[PDB]
């Protein structure tokens, strides 16, 4: 923190309970646009500057990261739905 | 003062009774690099 | 379309290349002087994505559209700077490979699928030379030599096989797939059963490769990929010296070798060397992948630091799996010290301007523009950066800014959903955070400078999610045990009491009368002319009873306005509809309650109109109130109490003046007559009346008898004199103080516990009110620290219990309404003392936490009332059944619980149900899975950790490990006879014929005498009850029953309360798996899920008749062992050594389906719960008029 400061942490407990309540998003928004998923944080950050719904992140950073930290060590690590079909997890 | 809280009377601030002095220590280091050496002058651009 | 599964397939050379975008078939990458990759390398952007904004490496049209950016001499595709975060690369290798994870994992995935002398063979099949014997070629050189292997280096022959991985490569390829399904399905029925055991295991990899779609070979890498840059960073440290991801220095030599030998082969074929070289090729990858292995870690020239590897990185310790459920850092966060929010209405909350602003910058901004003030957005940004001292108008905004949205809060060690709540924060001076009372309880909200957190939700969603699911206000009760939590107390109480205790004076005996003693006109005047005071003894009255004849509550009160009485006097006053004895003080309580309750009448109802108010007291009301009145109201009540009590709890100014630290006159006479019973047991010892043993147990059981006198005495005096004494009252009411403590203060302490659990025969006569002396301290000391070792080692182990717990049932959720099952449970109302054997019903609580909110399975008759089949019984309801059996008319209260309820991956609504803590049938989607867990361990806290009982057992249990001294169990059913005394101890369980020799170690405390009678699997010796050993010969449920209960026993023995359900839910998974015999499809053992067994064991006899039912058996796992076998991997990871998991997994297709929490989270999805469920999220809302502009575009 050079100009403005701080950056609070967040642990499992937090989540589990978060889980405790059907805090769905409150959970997801707590695992994305408020940390890794670079897309969002900006996306979101902007979002308020104008005041819109704001988030809705495509697919959380980390997910991709991992899958890639994976292949980045063999193993495809594909993705299908309900009808079992090819995904399009990275669009780029 | 509930559960383990405590109340105070402005009075002490008046008498400036419970006041603490504290000195924070700030430091800095200038290194030698390939992109050039890190100087330190009262001269730095765009600074009004 | 969005995700709905994640299948881990293997790695193919062809495909590794397919990706990689580029082809780092090039050197090292960086350039310090000039930030730039290195004409093809690890950073050459041309092959990945552009480091900068769109742009090339020279410059082109950073145009949004056209698609397909490249150049003349600058082929850096222009598609932003992020994609550097996924686009991989590759180093088309020199020759063979071994992704270690198939070499030195655990089972040796390759040195098995192909035998290859388990190990040492593969080990010698690349390194250490040693040549493999591949083909072909007719076989025996000085001895046959059986189409299989090796041959030693200088153990001539030649080759016509090779070495290195090529060997194992072209090896795998040319390897009949199905035939081994036969060469193994022939050595499975005619074997020895010694090494014909691994036989089967071969298939488990085999069939794992077959009905999978994954080919072997590829296990040896023809392609050793390269992860992206923006992931294995090269950030600038403090100038020109950088910090690589540490991994990158590995990939390093990995290229270093593949190039140094890539040359030797191009030129210079000196055999021996080629060998000493490839030996490194692997060791390269080897390291890169799982460096650490073997016995030699990579030595960066200088340090002795191991440096990560593909393994490490993924290997939790924040390795992409754990890193998620462990931390991450918010964007709209802020913490702080907390403080009283007396004024603050419940739902309300702290947040001082200072931070309060910085923690909202956004919204403020825009809101500002949208307001005549501050022209352009960014422009605004500039005014709240003019150092400090804000303007007026501003704030106003910040306010209209937050009115409506809430924030979440949290103490340090959160533990229960409550551990966080939401509040309509308010601006307030002081820099600390203000918080409402009540809550405290939850977080165990203390006030000694502790702090809490505050997270800000944006999603028009998360917000709503909060307040309607997380407002302390909407959340009042502890699912942990369907009782309140927003319970006033540790003061609020004090207050309420004083104003509702009433007084008792004595300067007047021959007072009241059924017929007026003399008269009233006299009875009274006798007052304004001394003697007997207002309130006092009597047969029917006290002066007050007559002096004050009040009409409305008003008056009675308007009285207290003028110094006539003091709320607590017993005055005659007509309340509502009749004449009442009560005090201005009691009455008020009501109205207080009443008004803010809404109906001044139903109020009076719940209330206990006459008797000192207190913890337990209101609590009920509390609960009660809620019962017949909407949460809304419930609060307000909670509220005022807070208030009304407070201000009161102070108007009535009580205090602590040591003198009030009363000592019962009888102290002397008691420590006196007792002091004497000693000179009579030591002067009784002088002779021989007592052994040193018969003696020492007397001075002990001595002072403790007297001690208890001290206790209760100082108390009796505490009721007949000084019934308003500070201390007391508190302890009586809820405020502070327990039966214990108080004592040490006034009367005395007692005898201490030595360091080795002993007790000096010398007491602590003094009492704190008195300056306890020198010695008594040095011995009364141990207690606080040996009892400080608790608060010590009992705090550390985070949630130890908690975790393990969690991992198991994070699945289990309300996933349906009624499993549909008829099956039920028989609830035990009457305990069976395993000692006396005499009976007795259970104690109050237990019960509740056994029936509360349960669901009846087979209607019950008693006392005339009829409980139909399936009704959520209310506390009241259960209350009833209770008296029902006291009146004995029912034995086992049948109920539908989770212990059974078939829905598998979650629980059926009308099973468990209700206790949303909200006292309402459980709404669908709830995370019980957790909840359960959650609750269970929250008490793990206060569980003694000295060691058996408490926590130390809990482990034993859930896990389930044959505790010390196994406790001899009756395998069968029958008769008995013990034999011998003071030599060789044992016992015998001889039914009719088979006299089972049941031994004893020479030191056992049995209890089933000599003769007795029985039935299957039961506590014979005493001690314990082994999980497995039981089960086996008695069934799965059986154990379960024991489990929970057992567990409960300790919990109960410590004040623990908690619906049983919880513990159950846990248990559930403890069964989840079963082994196999006589199969119809999978391996002949593979542990397994119930459902999976039946959607296949109720499907190979129904629609697809035949094959074999494929039975199972009773199998027991424990949290630990549990989770581990859970089918899912993503989750499966996070534990032990992930390697393994993936390893095996990867091989066969292996899918997940993302059904769970820990599952969908590791990735960060939208949890399959509550809002993210399958019954309340796929709903589209209509607006009455915008349903007829949608009805004319449908019939077109």
């Amino acid at each position: 923190g050079k100009a403005q400061f701080g950056g609070q942490r967040f642990g499992e407990m937090e989540v589990w309970a978060l889980e405790a309540y059907g805090a769905a998003h409150t959970l997801q928004e707590m695992l994305t646009i408020k940390s890794d998923d670079i897309e969002g944080r900006n996306a979101a950050y902007q979002a308020i500057i104008k005041g819109e719904d704001v988030p809705e992140p495509s697919v959380p950073e980390s997910f991709r990261v991992l899958v890639k930290e994976l292949q980045a060590l063999a193993l495809d690590v594909q993705t299908l739905d309900e009808k079992d079909n090819p995904v399009d997890i990275f669009e780029g | 003062n509930f559960e383990d809280a405590i109340v105070i009377s402005e009075e002490l601030l008046k008498r400036d009774f419970y006041t603490s002095i504290h000195i924070e220590r700030y430091e800095i280091e200038a290194r030698d690099t390939k992109l050039g050496p890190e100087r330190i002058t009262r001269d730095i651009p765009h600074l009004s | 379309k969005e995700v709905r599964k994640v299948r881990i397939a293997l790695a193919s050379p062809e495909k590794i290349r397919s990706w990689s975008y580029g082809e780092v078939e090039k050197p090292e990458t960086i350039n310090y002087r000039t930030l730039k990759p290195e004409r093809d390398g690890l950073f050459d952007e041309r092959i990945f994505g552009p480091i900068k904004d769109y742009e090339c490496a020279c410059g082109k049209y950073k145009r949004q559209r056209f698609e397909g950016k490249v150049c003349e001499r600058c082929g850096v595709e222009v598609t932003r700077s992020i994609v550097r975060r996924y686009r991989m690369g590759h180093i088309e290798l020199a020759t063979p490979a071994a992704h270690i994870w198939f070499v030195k994992d655990v089972p040796s995935k390759i040195g098995t699928l192909l035998d290859l002398s388990a190990t040492e063979l593969e080990q010698v099949l690349y390194f250490n030379k040693y040549i493999v014997l591949d083909p072909k070629g007719a076989v025996l050189d000085g001895v046959p030599v059986e189409k299989r292997q090796l041959l030693t280096d200088e153990e001539y022959g030649g080759i016509d096989a090779r070495m290195g991985a090529e060997a194992i490569q072209e090896l795998l390829k040319e390897l009949d797939l199905e035939k081994l399904e036969r060469e193994l399905l022939e050595e499975m029925k005619h074997p020895s059963r010694a090494r014909r055991a691994k036989a089967r295991k071969r298939l488990e990899v085999v069939r794992a490769f077959l009905d999978s779609g994954n080919r072997p070979e590829w296990m040896i890498l023809e392609a050793v990929p390269v992860l992206p840059p923006d992931l294995r960073p090269m950030v600038q440290v403090d100038g020109g010296r950088f910090a690589t991801s540490d991994l990158n220095d590995l990939y390093r030599r990995l290229i270093n070798r593949n190039n140094r030998l890539k040359k030797l082969l191009a030129q210079g074929a000196p055999e021996i060397i080629i060998r000493n070289e490839k030996r490194m090729l692997q060791e390269a990858v080897d390291a890169v992948i799982d460096n650490g292995r073997r016995g030699s870690p990579v030595t960066n020239p200088g340090s002795e630091r191991p440096l990560r590897s593909l393994t490490d990185i993924l290997s939790g310790k924040q390795g992409r799996f754990r890193q998620n459920l462990l931390g991450k850092r918010v964007d709209y966060s802020g913490r702080s010290v907390i403080v009283v929010g007396p004024q603050l209405k419940l739902h309300q909350c702290g947040l001082p301007k200072r931070m309060a602003l910085e923690l909202f910058k956004p919204f403020l901004l825009k809101k500002m523009e949208e307001k005549a003030f501050a022209p352009n957005v960014k422009a605004a940004r500039r005014m709240l950066e003019r150092q400090r001292d804000i303007k007026d108008e501003v704030w106003d905004a910040l306010e209209e800014v937050i009115h409506g949205k809430v924030v979440l809060l949290n103490r340090a060690p959160t533990l229960h959903r409550l551990g966080i709540q939401a509040f309509q924060p308010v601006l307030v001076e002081g820099q600390s955070i203000q918080l409402h009372p009540l809550v405290c309880e939850a977080f165990n909200a203390d006030f000694d400078g502790d702090q809490m957190a505050v997270h800000v939700p944006l999603s028009s969603f998360a917000q709503a999610e909060a307040r309607i699911q997380m407002l302390s206000a909407h959340n009042l009760l502890s699912p942990a045990s369907g009782e309140p939590l927003a319970k006033p107390s540790r003061d609020i109480i004090l207050g309420l009491y004083y104003i509702t205790q009433v007084r008792k004076e004595k300067k007047g005996a021959g007072m009241a009368f059924a017929t007026p003693e003399e008269a009233l006109a006299a009875y009274e005047r006798g007052e304004v002319a001394l003697n007997a005071p207002i309130v006092v003894a009597g047969r029917e009255t006290s002066v007050g009873r007559l002096k004050f004849v009040f009409a409305n509550p008003d008056e009675a009160l308007l009285a207290v306005a003028h110094g006539l009485l003091d709320l607590q006097d017993v005055v005659t006053v007509r309340y509502l509809g009749r004449r009442l004895e009560t005090s201005p003080g009691r009455i008020l309580f009501a109205r207080i309650v009443g008004e803010a309750v809404g109906d001044e009448k139903v109020a009076q109802e719940l209330i206990q109109m006459d008797v000192p108010q207190e913890k337990n007291s209101l609590k009920d009301l509390v609960y009660q109130a809620f019962l017949r009145l909407g949460m809304e109201k419930t609060a307000r009540l909670l509220d005022a109490l807070k208030y009304y009590g407070f201000t009161l709890s102070t108007t009535s100014g009580i205090t602590i003046g040591i003198d009030d630290a009363v000592i019962p006159e009888e102290k002397q006479r008691y420590l006196e007559e007792a002091d004497r019973k000693l000179r009579q047991i030591e002067q009784a010892y002088e002779m021989g009346f007592l052994t040193d043993r018969e003696r020492y147990d007397q001075v002990i059981q001595l002072w403790t008898e007297t001690t208890e006198k001290v206790t209760q005495a100082v108390f009796k005096n505490f009721e007949e004199n000084y019934p308003f004494n500070p201390l007391y009252v508190m302890a009586q009411s809820g405020a502070r103080g327990n039966p214990q403590q108080i004592r040490q203060l006034c009367g005395m302490r007692g005898l201490m516990q030595k360091p080795s659990g002993e007790t000096f025969e010398v007491p602590v006569r003094s009492s704190f009110r008195e300056g306890l002396t020198v010695l008594e301290y040095f011995i009364s000391s141990h207690g606080a620290r040996k009892g400080g070792a608790d608060t010590a080692l009992r705090t550390a182990d985070s949630g130890y219990l908690t975790r393990k717990l969690v991992d198991v049932a994070h699945e289990i959720v309300v996933r349906e309404a009624d499993c549909g099952t008829t099956n039920y449970i028989s609830v035990p109302l009457f305990q069976m003392d395993e000692v006396t054997r005499t009976l007795r019903l259970r104690k109050r609580s237990d019960i509740e936490s056994g029936l509360y909110g349960r669901v009846l399975a087979r209607e019950v008759e008693a006392l005339g009332r009829r409980l139909e089949e399936g009704r959520y019984l209310s506390l009241e309801d259960v209350h009833f059944l209770i008296k029902a059996a006291e009146a004995g008319e029912v034995r086992e209260v049948p109920v539908r619980s989770p212990l059974t309820c078939q829905t598998r991956y979650g629980v059926c609504q009308k099973c468990y149900g209700y206790d949303l803590s909200m006292a309402r049938p459980v709404s669908i989607g709830e995370a019980v899975g957790v909840v359960a867990a959650e609750s269970i361990g929250e008490p793990g806290t206060q569980l003694t950790m000295r060691t058996t009982q408490g926590l130390p057992r809990v482990i034993e249990l859930f896990e389930a490990r044959r505790p010390k001294a196994k406790a001899v169990i009756s395998e069968i059913d029958g008769v008995v006879r013990i034999e011998e005394g003071e030599d060789r101890l044992s016992v015998f369980v001889e039914s009719e014929g088979f006299s089972k020799e049941y031994k004893l170690p020479k030191d056992a405390r049995l209890l089933v005498k000599d003769g007795d009678y029985v039935e299957a699997g039961q506590p014979l010796t005493r001690g314990a009850i082994d999980p497995h050993q039981l089960l086996e010969a008695k069934g799965p449920e059986a154990v379960e029953r024991y489990l929970v209960d057992e567990i409960q026993k300790v919990y109960r023995a410590q004040g623990v309360k908690l619906h049983d359900k919880h513990i159950e839910i846990v248990v559930r998974q403890m069964l989840k798996y079963v082994e196999v015999t006589d199969p119809g499809d999978s391996r002949l053992l593979e542990g397994q899920v119930l459902e999976k067994w039946d959607v296949e064991a109720l499907n190979e006899r129904l629609i697809a008749e035949g094959k074999v039912p494929v039975a199972w058996k009773p199998l027991l796992m424990g949290v630990t062992k549990s989770a581990l076998s859970t089918k899912s991997w993503l989750s499966a990871a996070s534990f032990q050594n992930t390697t393994h998991v993936l390893t095996e997994a990867a091989i066969a297709g292996k899918k997940d389906e993302l059904i769970g929490l820990k599952e969908n989270v590791i990735l960060g999805r939208l949890i399959p719960a509550g809002t993210g469920s399958d019954f309340v999220r796929f709903t589209q809302v209509v607006d009455q008029r915008t349903l007829k502009a949608i009805e004319e575009a449908r019939k077109e």
